[PDB]
């Protein structure tokens, strides 16, 4: 069983203690190949890349000709808090925004579970809390591509809640940035017992949103 | 410590299959649409088994860092139940929405669940070694507004519904109606003879009473 | 019950990796397209070991209750062989398509598996305490008609395919045809310097007989 | 050399409206869709009138310099007829597909043509010094297979026609068949009081008979 | 022959003397139907709705039913200076934010001309300024949707350059407002006499802006 | 009355019998930004511009914050008969400018439009109307993420002098361009009579045998 971490900070993350750690990397989002993306679960080993590059894949036609950085594709990142940059930051100075992740070879399985609550869900019965967190469910930018996470993978629980929780990549370019199309979508909190059926509009400003985020925890047998 | 999650695809909570636990119950979220794109959560996974539902249960934040809650047009999709479409055919809101989402449980199990499909009317054995936990059809992919959609985890539980609907799912909107709207397409497994392998699929449209002769079985097995 | 799919990309059954027990075989099933929307299986689940193959496996159905098969316009697109296209460059239908075809198998392991990626030319070795059950190049995502398409988790055996193709996909149609088209594009992950992580990359074009060079290599291994 | 096209949505010839002349008659071509990308043509306009049909009008090349004709999986789309939809609700092939298709007429006019929109259920008259071709209902897009589509620009006569039809037109296929499909979308402009302009939408869903109750109507006119 | 001019403000233009108006309404940018995006050349008449809505169109199926605001669609619309408000705005708040326009009958038809420079492009030679104004080129907002202008077209010469030209309603909740992902496309103006095969890139800050967008003018004959 | 006509060569085309040179520059096919194709007629003033750039437009958001060729858009023209480089590798800089095209924006007495025949035969003017040019039924096309754009069949657009399996070429606001592998090309196809209402014939054509499987187009001007 391999228990994945992303720090969201430039360093990389501690296995728990008595976990081997199998390696340490970059947190991949997803690539975005002839417009079309294809996310890696941030739950699991595939969204922790050892090396990094804006420009991490190639790709070829039937033709027998490949082509490596030579179009228009791009690649995304979990980032971390550094400041959103005034213009693309390129290639030594993207290395602050770039979150670290670490792959730990775990006794058990793990899992995230949601509150769509302020409060903060249970583990279940006979299972420990490794972090608590933000429910992250999906992410959009360039176009309408983007991807979402599984609410069972501990991909989908942010300790850190982060309105933009991703930077993207150029490719050929080099560099990354931060544009307005980026999106990040949350659980939201729900008043009711159970079900809402007409939910009320609302705008919420820098302060009075974590408030409204689901909570969870990611929880390991044991 | 492996999970298995079941759809009652009616108003009644789903029991846990023989030799699991339950975890908790909730609502059948088949996938979500923000920003015109869908994001599903396997059937097979906890993560289509919602404690609370909500004909918008998420929001987006923007580089801004404003977050917009239920203001634009985006969707979420449920599994739903046999309740007649209303004739008016119009939005269904508020608790009157109630009656048409389908329960789930997610259950803790002793080893794991898989699927398999026989692609024929015949229900595909389980392999050995491993129990039967339900018989059902083939459910492979949707899609609704905008052609946008999701699908299933051939291997996944949540691709074997143990009830066959043509409709099995409902379209919710941030403004908190929901509906059944004409481009609603469910996508199963069709069924294949030995000879029809390696011919030009014979093409057939099927109405009430052989629709479920068509879509191929399955079969949902836990290995213990 | 931990299980690994195996895809031979020819026309003959994989066979299972040391440590590991036969369940079945079949056709290797990449994706398929209804209503225009690609629908993956993932290349290291058993969703993508179809024992019967067909251009059309799937149909679909309205709120109406009427469904249809190979009714429309939908793909299907699998793991091909080393066949060559044909001479006119013309569609392939019926039993000529069989060659085309790539078999898979789909075995029991005693732990799990995984895939893991060097991102240079060398195989990167197996985490300490797993062992090998194949080698190969790192394949990500594809894509075809209207850039639709699908890709692979980078921990899947998915995602380590053990022979190289610039074309490794066939795509077919309901109506019994399947073909290469030039805008059928296979993604892999590219071979990065260590000292170029955080340097503007440098562009390549390869051509036959030097393809391989800026492809990834992997192996899948197993937990002992 | 103004012109002037005008559609029939059945199978017979529409005729020139007074004061027109005409070029040539033809089918009525809505949109084509190729590699899953969908390209249509003003219905107002030549392009929207093919003296020749086929389920699959046109073919592809690519930097190989080879060509491939019906043979990947494209469409075609047509205005229709009344002409109902087969008990069978199966595909429609060969000559079973001519009563589907609408036909049309390319006419040069003496002036400008243009379409002006009520946004009522009343006809709106034509601007001054404007005479009247013909009255209708306001199309002004549609969608079908992956959602695709295209639509009418509103001052170009293709947003006029004259028969409104929840289903005016139909899907055809490379592989020779057409039919029509539950997500085959058209798209009207609604009627608005003035009083709502600015106020929310009040939502509506018609049935049989009560359709029209919200279509907005036109009418084409030249100088 | 009909020349269109969009005021971009919420007071319709007037048009030019000697030309009568046929009439006035608002400036209708596209429509939104099952997240496809459906155009109207700002340069031809179709632009100009006499009457506005949230919900200017409905949709019906091949089953005999049509629905009006039933679902999830919207439209799209030329903006005014009116702020950019921190929530959407509804109903009466609405009519400050739409730009209006007017459709003048004329005698002969009008053309944009664009000159990819700081310096701005002449008429023909026999031809008259009707007004100077922007390349603008395209748009896109929710999703990928969006579209763009003709450049021959008096629609891609706005007089008024605006970062975000146009606002979004959405439909059915009666409610228009100006989100993140809303772009503007324009022409650049070029430093190269007439080649650029090497782009040097940029980012412009409000203040340095216009000097960088592509001057037009629409002309008409005599 | 404008009619813009393209060389699909680096020689500007001359203005056709009858019309009058208003400029020249280079052939605009369409341009995609932020995943959007959008294009401009062929047949019009706008799909010729007088400078030439692989990113000839920027972006602005609501932020009031505009960004050049600092993201991964596109930019596509016609192209010319200049070979593609044996290394298939992307062409930068002025070594661009070879497979450019030119073209010309002329002043016209009367309006324009293009007639098609749907067979190999030039389908002649109507009566009243001359000849400026013919060439082949060009309908639409595809490239990076499937996207494109298309040609009002009635527009001269619609109409190409010189057949092309690769009638374009892509280009970055990396300052790069090249032709790639899923860049398609839309043209009508023949049809015979017996034709129209029968399952098309799937066909694959090869060099030498492409031209003649093309819809022919003539394109003319009221006089
Ligand atoms: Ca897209
Ligand atoms: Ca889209
Ligand atoms: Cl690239
Ligand atoms: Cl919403
Ligand atoms: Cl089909
Ligand atoms: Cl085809
Ligand atoms: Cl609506
Ligand atoms: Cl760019
Ligand atoms: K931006
Ligand atoms: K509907
Ligand atoms: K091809
Ligand atoms: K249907
Ligand atoms: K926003
Ligand atoms: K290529």
């Amino acid at each position: 069983y391999l228990l994945v971490k992303h720090s969201q900070t430039d360093q990389e993350p501690m296995c728990p203690v008595g976990m081997n750690k199998l390696w340490s990397g970059y947190s991949l989002l997803y690539f975005e190949g002839q417009e079309k993306a294809h996310n890696q679960d941030l739950g699991l080993a595939g969204s922790c890349l050892a090396r990094f590059s804006t420009m991490p894949f190639l790709y070829c036609n039937p033709g027998d000709v490949c082509y490596y950085a030579s179009r228009n594709d791009k690649s995304y990142w979990l980032s971390t808090t550094a400041p959103l940059p005034m213009m693309p930051v390129a290639e030594e100075d993207i290395r602050p925004y770039i979150s670290r992740c670490s792959v730990c070879e775990a006794p058990a399985v793990a899992i995230a579970v949601h509150s769509q609550d302020v409060s903060i869900p249970h583990c279940p019965a006979g299972w420990r809390s490794l972090w608590i967190g933000y429910s992250f469910l999906m992410h959009t930018a360039a176009g309408d591509e983007g991807g979402g996470q599984s609410l069972v993978s501990p991909g989908s629980c942010l300790e850190d809640f982060r309105a933009t929780p991703f930077i993207e990549c150029n490719g050929a370019r080099g560099t990354c940035h931060y544009y307005a199309n980026k999106y990040s979508f949350w659980l939201t909190t729900i008043p009711e017992q159970s079900f809402q059926g007409t939910p009320s509009a609302d705008t919420l400003k820098a302060g009075l949103i974590r408030t409204h985020i689901s909570r969870c925890q990611v929880c390991m047998k044991n | 410590g492996f999970l298995v999650t079941r759809h009652s695809q009616t108003t009644d909570d789903p029991q846990c299959p023989p030799g699991t636990k339950i975890l908790y119950h909730g609502y059948s979220l088949l996938y979500v649409q923000g920003n015109e794109r869908a994001h599903g959560q396997d059937l097979g996974t906890a993560g289509s088994c919602l404690r609370k539902f909500s004909t918008m249960p998420f929001l987006f934040c923007n580089i801004n860092n404003v977050c917009n809650f239920a203001s634009r047009n985006d969707y979420s999709y449920w599994l739903s139940t046999p309740e007649p479409m209303p004739m008016s055919m119009a939005p269904i809101t508020g608790e009157n929405i109630r009656p048409f989402i389908s329960r789930c449980a997610v259950c803790e199990a002793p080893a794991m669940v898989m699927a398999v499909h026989s692609q024929t009317i015949q229900i595909p054995q389980c392999p050995t070694g491993w129990s039967s936990l339900w018989i059902g059809y083939s459910f492979v992919m949707h899609t609704s507004a905008g052609a946008e959609g999701s699908g299933q985890a051939l291997a996944s539980p949540g691709s074997c519904l143990e009830e066959f609907r043509s409709a099995p799912f409902i379209e919710c909107h941030g403004r908190g109606t929901c509906n059944y709207y004409a481009n609603a397409y469910s996508f199963w497994l069709a069924t294949i003879e030995r000879s029809e392998m390696f011919k030009k699929p014979t093409p057939s449209t099927l109405k009430a009473g052989e629709l479920r002769t068509h879509v191929s079985r399955c079969q949902v097995c836990m290995r213990r």
